[PDB]
DNA sequence: TTCAGCAGCAGGTACTCTTATTCAATATG
RNA sequence: CCUAAGAGUAC
DNA sequence: CATATTCTGCTGCTGAA
């Protein structure tokens, strides 16, 4: 029965998923247009721990004393503090990150922090540090306007709708707010300089690779969606106080103006 | 369909070929290898056609084009030379 | 907007309907007691003007049917006094992007 | 009478003859195949203009085939024969139901009924010939006939004419 | 040979469009009339002309061409024949409806009751799609008992506007079995609907009428819901002991003769009606047996009749028993063997299976060679060819072939060969719950009655070697070939979107084994290290130094894991209580293809997200998880075998 | 229903 | 709210035995099952009754009634759905054909 | 629509029914619309030689009665092959029945009728037959019958017979 | 073997339309038949030998199709006209998506 | 209703 | 300002094998 | 050859 | 003497107080 409800959705070439009929059943492919195989659990930095904790991971002050970062941490170490206009780039990343913070707490109530998104962030990370054989010694040859405007243009590269339109462009920023807040989670400046300890080419790789990967996840056009998810759960159905299981699957799909256990949840 | 075809400078579409977009073209161009198609590539000695079209698309000499379908019956032609294979 | 304490009669439901462009909505009391809109469920509604529902079914190619439906007797629909015809975005805390924006057309 | 207008035809081409020639292979087959030749749709298609830049468009391969199906789109000379119009044309035979005059590449069949009761079939002249006390027509003779009814016959369309109407006859 | 050329165009079907026969449209495609019961004539070897198998409407011998296209049965699609009711009957499943088009429309006048002057007729009459019209128009039509020859006028509820209104009294319309009965109120009269008088205000309903109840002017006009005459199909649809719609078909001939004939000698309205209803019950049956209440027509054995609703309705009907699922070629089926030595995307297949199951390869300047000597080796032998299909149609049977000689092959033919190794086949488990259930194998032909395939592919498919059966589908073209390999091949199913992790894992001996080999005490002595490095296929050659090097050199089971595992790969699981030391050998650390430390069981080697598999497919591609499916199964399952594991009843004592 | 899961309704 | 709450009925049943499956699946299904404005279920009464193609409804159940539903009304079947090409043995316009491949005579000229 | 089943009025010219296809106004192959232009004989005829000679040029790149049809057949052997049959019928009677000679004269007729702003149809009719008079004409083709008032279809049936050549 | 509905399914899920195209079509039943564009009904008399084509009731003998359907899709169709339905094939749009 | 979907009524 | 009269029976996916039979009884050419 | 029934096979 | 026929799962009121 599942399977020939769904029989007729599919992902089409604007990353609607439409039936045979045309009608739109997302505007977008999972709200993410992104293929599940392609997804991995991942942890969101910003939404978990303290506050302490999160200024200590993520701000830098070229100016005061409390959260400077060490000289010693990249090249141009002594001649960046006193800085001002690189102070407003790190003041608006740090506004950026507070800003993912509060929306990722609004997001998921529970501040669970292992979500599935599609690219692997760390994995990337360890294969750069592998791959460049990252000494941990040498100051870094980045300076920090370059992993900020890095970190943009990247976020600008990420494109799951291609469109020219507000409509298209508003909806790509939404289709990839989630993992934007991910990519800034991880690729912050005190952690790139300091946790990491990126170099010009790796943390260039690094983008490059993040961009590829992201764009290899996106769905393919074609897709048959419907059939997918009818198959993927209707399966673990057969794998099968409250009604529970097969039943309650049953009561689910056949619309029953009674079941068994109709319960009530007060808070 | 003039009005069906949307020109090229307007196309809202991925520039990457899609898995079944990669599929399609490697069978037909084998199939037309089976039936004595020329060859647009210089061979190795490989004989299976699926082979060849998988060479030929790695340098990206299939004459193809996609006409890939909106919705609405519009459609967009990206040619197979201009598709990014990425998979 | 008319708030009754417990029923209309049919007799006064009749006339409800004015002359155009005229819209009497009727609300009884004990259904406004709890904002419906403030449920973690109910995510954000926002009433399309005519020229966004024309930009929308312009840039995603839709016709008046193909959008997904909602139904003029939805509580959302009724608190927000959608007619028939309209768009609402519905906003959505979605899990995957962490915001997803759907469009519902009146019926 | 003579028009030009667009005709699309649709071509089906085996895998084998995908060279660098295709474009010309496709114009080469829209000849030998619409060049001349009748239809009850479009009457007689003699020629086709712009041969230069025919529009052959893509071309799709048919799933499962190979083979690619082109609509190629061109303008055609068209000779429709039609009801109730007058055109010239030249006597080619005459028998007692009627003559056979060639107008264009058809041949018209006017009855004897149709004729002006001054004008006699005469089979004793060789060859026979529709006399009359003021002209004769004979083979190789011009006429303007007046078309009134066409049979559509896809090999070749068969027409019948008069010339009873006023100034209707040999020139 | 299939089906000879056709000058007609070749198109794909656009849309479908659907509506009712006019009676006109039935004699105009009909080829035939049929007026005797019997299929047979007196001298019961030739097909009556006029009976129900009318040569004009197809053949129904092998032996001999329709009489109408003069083509075999091959190629005859069948000509319908139509029979000539002497009185119209209702369609069974169009009575309903026919009792609600009558209900809305005026059974004297043939008018609509309600026309715009009523106030919910314009909201009812807006309505877009023709079902929900027909439904408003019927729910609020049916309680009107009047043809209102004056209404209120629109304006103002004043004065009278009139309209084209007679003024009779509509009946109230049930249903008894196949007929119609109304009663009209009593100024209650109860009647029979003849057929007559309702096919006669059918036909005076204006075309703005029916339109407006969902009825379209060209292709269903409510008066086609009346049979006045029979569509017969053809013998191709009713093959023969005769069919039952053979049989339906001989009834409705005879009860439409007995009403011709009662009707022209004249009889009592009785017996007419007695006729008429078993004409109308006859056509009903045949149409649809399973009406609610009314006995099912038996057949001549006693037995119910299968009409042509019943032959369309079911799991094995015509559309889910023969359309959406119907039996395939090129199939194969037998039980299944689990073989260690087997690639993730090889299946064994049997010889037999092989030499029964082919595939057609074009013959072309790069393989006329091998094809050729395909040829040669003929049928009886593997690997050989099975059948050459010539370019003109005709078909070489390599069987019987060697008595007229070698075999020519030119470009363009096809050699329908057996199918080889690294040939791919779609490989099914049923019931097939999902995708992963039905992959892309390459063959491996092997010389035993069962398939085989790796053990690491059973999860997927849910299947075990305790008598499971699979199934095997051979494509038979290069598209189809290269579609089964570039998108339905078990490398690329190897992590499912079911749950964005790994749906294949390493399962049973193998983890057995791998969590055995990866203790601390394990140590590998240079001979069975030496082994376990040449098992690996893609071992590069350098043997790793012993992690013990004196006073003995000793490898431990993880030095000997870490070949297997490709170059480059990171993973860092923290187990329960697990630090950078590991006491417990919990957890799991691998540095750059080197399992630095952690015992290897389900949680890394297993279908888990973040796991192995899914670490490699993500970093080197699935052909690469695929190889180390292969490489981890060899040296653990060698390890295995040379150390040995069991369990008896000591095991659980305590 | 159906039957099963007559109708509705018969 | 319906489908918010019917996607967590099913995410409930699914993660009852511990089994995980992926958010857009259950997504689509709760899409698909409120996209009509109210809760369609997956039932002959529910998906079967949308006017989405003759071919494609009767395919499910009640076949016969649909398909005397469809002559009576003058249905057009426009074969856009993936059982009208299956009933009619041709390509469905899904995965590889949900696009059309073409030769372009100027490309193929470019290369030789 | 798709009405199954054709009902429709018999052609007739004079009735101006040309057909279905044979409207006044056709859709070009780039996508407009244009109107149905109708080639009388001497225009056909320059039409025709112009799309023979272009695809004389093409395959190269890749007077008096007999002498002219000698020409044509030549002409017409070289660009195109077999099946001319009713090409080579139709290029000898157009050489016979020929109004008008060359591009000047044709396109001074062409211009001249589309200053009368009459139907195609009717304007071709009468490029393509030679009358004398204006009630004669008239009388020839029924679709001229109370469309132009007498005095200026004399006048400009005058202007054509003075534009008619040899 | 029985290609069933859910395997039929399976492979929508893979996306390989030419492959279940070539189960349900090449493997099984492959029957050309002719219809024409006026009515898309199956009454097309093909005399292929002597090449003519020709509904009767159309009246029309130009305008035929050909179409690869299976004989199973073709004995539904037949027993849809036998039962009153008429499934019209036509081969072009009458409207947009 | 009918029955079903007595009457009405009875 | 408010409520009593019913009624109709199929039912997952593939696959293997065996066994009985498909009116009896009576009238008429 | 068809129909019906029964016995099982793997889920 | 051989052949024709007699267990689960849904729906629509209005009349009379
Ligand atoms: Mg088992
Ligand atoms: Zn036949
Ligand atoms: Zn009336
Ligand atoms: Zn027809």
């Amino acid at each position: 029965r599942l399977v020939k409800a769904l029989e007729d959705i599919m992902v089409h070439y604007d990353n609607t998923t439409r039936n045979s009929l045309g009608n739109v059943i997302q505007f977008i492919y999972g709200e993410d247009g992104m293929d599940a195989a392609h997804i991995e659990k991942q942890s969101l930095d910003t939404i978990g721990g303290s506050d302490a904790a999160f200024e200590k991971r993520y701000r830098v002050d070229l100016l005061n004393t409390d959260h400077t970062l060490d000289p010693s941490l990249l090249e141009s170490g002594s001649e960046i503090l006193g800085d001002l206009k690189l102070q407003v780039l790190l003041d608006e990343e740090y506004k950026q990150l507070v800003k993912d913070r509060k929306f990722l707490r609004e997001v998921f109530v529970d501040g669970e922090a292992n979500w599935p998104l599609p690219v692997n962030i760390r994995r990337i990370i360890q294969n750069a540090q592998q791959t460049f054989h990252i000494d941990h010694t040498k100051p870094s040859d980045l300076t920090i306007k370059d992993i900020v405007l890095g970190v943009k243009d990247l976020q600008e590269n990420l494109l799951v709708l291609r469109g020219k339109n507000e409509i298209i462009q508003n909806a790509q920023r939404d289709a990839v707010t989630l993992f934007c807040c991910l990519l800034r989670s991880r690729l912050a400046t005190r952690r790139v300089l300091q946790e990491y300890r990126l170099t010009k080419q790796a943390f260039d790789w690094v983008l490059s690779n993040i961009e590829a990967q992201f764009l290899r996840s996106v769905v393919h056009p074609g897709e048959m969606v419907g059939v997918l998810a009818a198959q993927s759960i209707g399966e673990p159905a057969t794998q099968m106080k409250v009604t529970s299981g097969v039943p309650r699957l049953k009561e689910i799909l056949n619309v029953a103006k009674n079941m068994k256990t109709p319960s009530l949840t007060v808070y | 369909l003039k009005e069906k075809a949307i020109p090229k400078d307007q196309r809202a579409t991925t520039p990457y070929m899609t898995k079944y977009e990669r599929a399609r073209i490697l069978g037909t161009r084998a199939l037309q290898i089976s039936m004595n198609a020329p060859v647009f590539v210089d061979l190795e000695g490989e004989t299976d056609p699926l082979r060849i079209a998988m060479k030929e698309l790695a340098e990206k000499k299939i004459p193809l084009v996609i006409r890939r379908y909106l919705p609405d019956g519009s459609f967009e032609d990206w040619s197979v030379e201009e598709l990014i294979v990425d998979l | 907007i008319f708030v009754y304490q417990n029923n209309i009669t049919p007799s006064a439901m009749k006339l409800v309907p004015s002359i155009p462009p005229a819209t009497i909505e009727t609300f009884n009391e004990a259904a406004l007691v709890v904002n419906i809109t403030h449920h973690e469920l109910v995510p954000k509604h926002i009433r399309l003007s005519s020229d966004e529902k024309r930009e929308l079914l312009k840039r995603y190619r839709l016709k008046e049917s193909q959008l997904p439906r909602i139904q003029r007797a939805d509580p959302v629909a009724l608190y927000l006094g959608l007619k028939r015809g309209e768009v609402v975005k519905i906003i959505r805390k979605s899990e995957t992007s962490g915001r997803y924006a759907s469009y519902r057309i009146c019926m | 009478m003579f028009f030009i207008k667009d005709l699309s035809l649709n071509i089906t081409l085996h895998p084998s003859f995908f060279g660098p020639r295709m474009k010309q292979y496709l114009k080469t087959k829209l000849l030998e195949e619409v060049e001349g030749s009748c239809t009850g749709k479009f009457g007689y298609i003699l020629c086709v203009l712009d041969y230069d830049n025919i529009d052959i468009q893509r071309g799709r391969i048919l799933p499962t085939d190979g083979s690619a199906e082109f609509n190629v789109k061109y303008r055609a000379v068209v000779f429709k024969p039609f009801k109730g119009e007058v055109v010239d044309g030249t006597v080619v035979s005459c028998s007692q139901h009627g003559f056979e005059v060639q107008v264009g590449p058809m041949k018209v069949f006017v009855t004897k009924h149709l004729m002006p009761q001054d004008l006699t079939f005469n089979a004793g002249s060789n060859p026979p010939s529709y006399q009359s006390s003021e002209d004769v027509i004979t083979i190789k003779s011009r006429i303007r006939v007046k078309i009134e009814g066409c049979i559509s016959q896809v090999s070749s369309i068969h027409a019948i004419g008069s010339i009873k109407e006023d100034y209707l006859g040999a020139i | 040979v299939g089906q000879q050329y056709s000058s007609a165009p070749l198109r794909t079907v656009k849309e479908v469009q659907f509506g009712l026969f006019s009676p006109e449209e039935v004699r105009a495609i009909s080829v035939a009339k049929i007026r005797f019961p019997e299929t047979m004539d007196e001298t019961q070897t030739r097909a009556k002309i006029g009976g129900l198998n009318d040569p004009r409407l197809g053949s129904i011998d092998r032996n001999l061409k329709c009489q109408t296209c003069q083509e075999g049965m091959n190629e005859c699609p069948g000509h319908f024949g139509h029979i000539d009711l002497a009185k119209p009957v209702f369609h069974v499943g169009f009575i309903a409806k026919i009792k609600k088009v009558c209900e809305c429309v005026c059974m004297h006048c043939g008018k609509l009751l309600l026309d715009e002057h009523n106030e919910l007729m314009r909201q009812a009459l807006a309505i877009k799609d023709s079902k929900k019209r027909f439904a408003a128009i019927w729910t609020l039509c049916k309680t009107k008992m009047v043809c209102e020859t004056d209404v209120p006028s629109e304006d103002d509820p004043t004065q009278l506007v009139s309209r084209g209104g007679c003024g009779n009294t509509q009946p109230t319309i049930r249903k008894d079995g196949l007929k119609l009965v109304g009663s009209w109120k009593k100024d209650p009269e109860l009647r029979v609907l003849s057929t007559e008088e309702i096919l006669n205000i059918f036909k005076h309903i204006s075309v703005k009428d029916f339109t407006s109840l969902g009825f379209n002017e060209v292709f269903s006009r409510p008066e086609w819901m009346i049979l006045t005459c029979l569509p017969v199909p053809p013998p191709p649809v009713r093959p023969s002991g005769e069919d039952d719609l053979t049989f339906k078909l001989a009834d409705i001939l005879k009860a439409n003769i007995s009403l011709e004939t009662l009707e022209h000698n004249g009889a009592p309205h009785h017996a007419i009606e007695e006729a008429e209803s078993l004409l109308q019950f006859h056509v009903a049956t045949y149409m649809d047996n399973d009406i609610a209440g009314q006995p099912q027509a038996l057949q001549k054995s006693g037995r119910p009749v299968k009409s042509i609703r019943a032959r369309l309705k079911g799991k094995e009907g015509r559309i889910r028993g023969n359309l959406m699922g119907k039996r395939v070629d090129f199939s194969a089926r037998t039980v299944i063997s689990g073989d260690p030595n087997l690639e993730l995307d090889q299946v064994g297949v049997p010889k037999s299976i092989a030499k029964t199951l082919t595939y057609p390869e074009v013959v072309t300047p790069y393989n006329i060679d091998r094809l050729t000597q395909l040829v040669r080796n003929g049928p009886n032998e593997h690997p050989g060819a099975k059948y050459v299909i010539r370019d003109s149609g005709d078909r070489i049977d390599l069987r019987y072939s060697k008595r007229a000689g070698d075999i020519q092959l030119q470009y363009g033919w096809k050699v329908e060969r057996h199918i080889m190794d690294n040939d791919p086949v779609l490989f099914n488990r049923q019931p097939s719950l999902h995708k992963m259930s039905m992959m892309a194998h390459r063959v491996k032909v092997i010389p035993y009655s069962t398939f085989r395939l790796n053990l690491s592919v059973t999860s997927p498919y849910n299947a075990d070697f305790d008598g499971d059966e699979m199934n095997l589908h051979v494509p038979q073209s290069e598209e189809t070939r290269a579609e089964l390999s570039q998108l339905c091949a078990v490398p690329l199913q190897i992590v499912s979107p079911q749950s964005n992790k790994p749906c294949m894992g390493i399962v049973q001996d193998t983890l057995c084994g791998i969590r055995k080999l990866t203790l601390r005490d394990t140590f590998i002595e240079l001979d069975q290290v030496l082994n376990m490095l040449y098992w690996v296929p893609d071992w590069d050659g350098v043997i790793p130094t012993p992690a013990i090097i004196k006073p003995k050199p000793l490898w431990s089971g993880k030095q000997i894991l870490s070949v297997a595992i490709p170059n480059g790969i990171h993973l860092q699981r923290f187990d329960e209580g697990t630090t950078l030391l590991s006491p417990k050998d919990n957890g799991m650390l691998i540095i750059d293809g080197q399992i630095i430390f952690g015992v290897v069981e389900k949680k890394t080697v297993g279908s888990s997200n973040g796991g192995l598999i899914h670490v490699v497919t993500r970093e080197k591609g699935p052909q690469v998880c695929a190889k180390l499916f292969g490489n981890i199964q060899k040296v653990v399952n060698f390890w295995l075998l040379h150390n040995g594991f069991s369990t008896g009843i000591g095991d659980t004592i305590a | 229903t159906x039957p099963g899961v007559t109708x509705p309704g018969v | 709210a319906g489908r918010a709450a019917l996607y967590k009925e099913v995410y409930n049943v699914i993660a009852s035995d511990g089994s995980y499956v992926n958010y857009r699946h259950m997504a689509l299904l709760v899409d698909v099952m409120t996209t009509q404005g109210g809760l369609t279920s997956v039932t002959r009464h529910g998906f079967n009754r949308s006017n989405t193609g003759a071919l494609m409804r009767c395919s499910f159940e009640e076949t016969v009634e649909i398909l005397f539903e469809a002559g009576a009304s003058a249905e057009l079947d426009d074969c856009r759905g993936v059982s009208e090409n299956v009933i009619l043995g041709q390509m469905a316009p899904i995965g590889t054909g949900a696009f059309d491949v073409m030769i372009d005579e100027e490309s193929l000229v470019k290369y030789m | 629509r798709r009405r199954l089943k054709k009902v429709e009025e018999e052609e007739n010219a004079a009735t101006l029914q040309l057909g279905q296809e044979f409207q006044l106004k056709q859709i070009n192959h780039q996508g407009e619309e244009e109107e149905l232009i109708a080639l009388n004989l001497s225009e056909a005829r320059l039409v025709i030689k112009e799309a023979l000679v272009e695809r004389r040029r093409a395959f190269k790149r890749s007077e008096t009665r007999e002498k002219e049809l000698e020409s044509i057949d030549v002409l017409l052997e070289q660009t195109t092959g077999g099946n001319n049959k009713d090409l080579k019928n139709t290029m000898q009677y157009l050489t016979n029945f020929s109004r008008f000679r060359d591009q000047e004269t044709v396109g001074a007729v062409i211009q001249l009728l589309k200053s009368t702003g009459l139907h195609p149809f009717e304007v071709a009719q009468l490029g393509s037959l030679a009358c004398d008079t204006a009630d004669e004409a008239k009388t020839l083709i029924p679709s001229l019958n109370n469309k132009i008032s007498d005095d200026e279809l004399e006048r400009i049936l005058k202007e054509l017979s003075n534009l008619e050549t040899l | 073997l029985r290609f069933g509905e859910m395997e039929r399914d399976c492979m929508i899920a893979h996306g390989a339309a030419s492959f279940l195209k070539e189960r349900l079509m090449e493997a099984s039943d492959a029957f050309r038949v002719h219809i024409c564009g006026i009515c898309g009904l199956m009454t097309v008399i093909a005399k292929l030998n002597h090449n003519q084509f020709e509904c009767k009731g159309c009246d029309n003998k130009i305008d035929i199709y050909q179409i690869h359907i299976p004989y199973a899709a073709k004995l539904l169709f037949q027993e849809l006209m036998a039962m009153n339905i008429t499934p019209r094939l036509y081969t072009d749009r009458s409207r947009d998506f």
